[PDB]
């Protein structure tokens, strides 16, 4: 697994609609390229992927 | 998306309207008055010669 350090998130746009109406940008630092899993830890917002 | 503005009644003045929709990048559209005409409603009383 890749090691991820110093990660922050900023919200580009948000609109509380029925569809997926908000978009997130995450900044990170990694040692290798890889495929690994993202999650949200509340039901106030639902991710798509 | 509905928008409303007010533009001066001047021939040749370059009016530019700025639309800022929450989910999209801002848009600027240009309106210009090429020509104008104002006609009264006339009812003939008589003629002379």
């Amino acid at each position: 697994a890749p090691t991820i350090i110093d990660l922050t998130c900023t919200v580009a746009t948000c609109t509380h609609s029925s569809d997926f109406g908000g978009v997130l940008t995450l900044t990170y630092k990694t040692d290798k390229n890889g495929d690994c899993s993202v999650h949200s830890h509340s039901n106030v917002a639902t991710l798509q992927e | 998306y509905e928008h409303s503005t007010v533009m001066p009644n001047v021939v040749g003045f370059p009016y530019k309207a700025h639309i800022e929709r929450p989910g999209y990048s801002p848009l600027t559209l240009q309106m210009q008055v090429v020509e104008t005409s104002l006609e009264p409603t006339l009812n003939l009383e008589y003629i002379t010669c």
